[PDB]
């Protein structure tokens, strides 16, 4: 019950360039249900070879 | 005079620091939507027949 808020807080840091979260960290939160969905858990990638793309973040308008 | 195990704790407190959510405004774009291509005013014909 803290994973959603943590993911949203981390996404707000990267968007507003707060803390030291790299502007390009991927905060992923693969939810867990009872179904055979992808393995659950909060990943956070910041490695130097991933592909990224810009999108206008609504609720903040901060790209 | 040594250290002995004492009574089991009755509870646990876990502290974390968290900020809150603002209002939903959803300001999608500076100049928004795909603005349509359109007619230059008046224009005028730039060609005539012979005769």
């Amino acid at each position: 019950d803290l994973a959603p808020g943590i993911a949203d807080s981390l996404r707000h840091f990267k968007v507003l360039r707060e803390k030291r979260i790299p502007p390009w960290m991927e905060v992923v939160l693969i939810p867990m249900t009872g179904k055979p969905s992808l393995y659950p858990g909060l990943f956070l990638f910041t490695t130097p070879c991933r592909l990224v793309r810009p999108v206008q973040n609504l609720a903040l308008g901060k790209e | 005079g040594g250290l002995t195990c004492a009574s089991a704790p009755q509870g646990t407190l876990r502290i974390l620091e968290g900020p809150q959510q603002s209002l939903s405004g959803s300001p999608l774009q500076p100049i928004p939507a795909s603005p349509p291509p359109q007619i230059p005013p008046g224009l005028r014909p730039r060609f005539c027949a012979f005769g």
